[PDB]
């Protein structure tokens, strides 16, 4: 789920940032698998539990 | 292929080149030149 929104936003010319932006389509959650957040990891899997 | 995938936002302007004196056929895109051509016979006639 997390690749097919990440391939839907490079199709959208998304890119990686730090904070969360709207013009600058930013978002820290275009980051390579060897460095994920167990926050985000849990927020991601919780919907199919 | 980088492009292709997805809606682009820059328009594709084809050119199309005809010499009536040898019958040389050649076609570029935005500006570069293509690597197609094609021959024709005297006396031809052709549309756009």
């Amino acid at each position: 789920t997390h690749e097919k929104w990440a391939f839907d936003k490079i199709q959208n010319n998304w890119s990686y940032g730090e904070n969360v932006d709207e013009e600058l389509k930013t978002h820290p959650m275009l980051r390579p698998y060897k460095t994920f957040s167990e926050k985000d990891k849990e927020i991601y899997r919780w919907p199919i539990k | 292929p980088g492009q292709q995938g997805r809606i682009s936002h820059t328009d594709l302007v084809i050119g199309c080149l005809v010499d009536l004196a040898t019958g040389l056929m050649t076609f570029t895109a935005n500006g570069k030149e293509s690597n197609t051509f094609f021959q024709v016979e005297p006396n031809t006639k052709l549309f756009p």
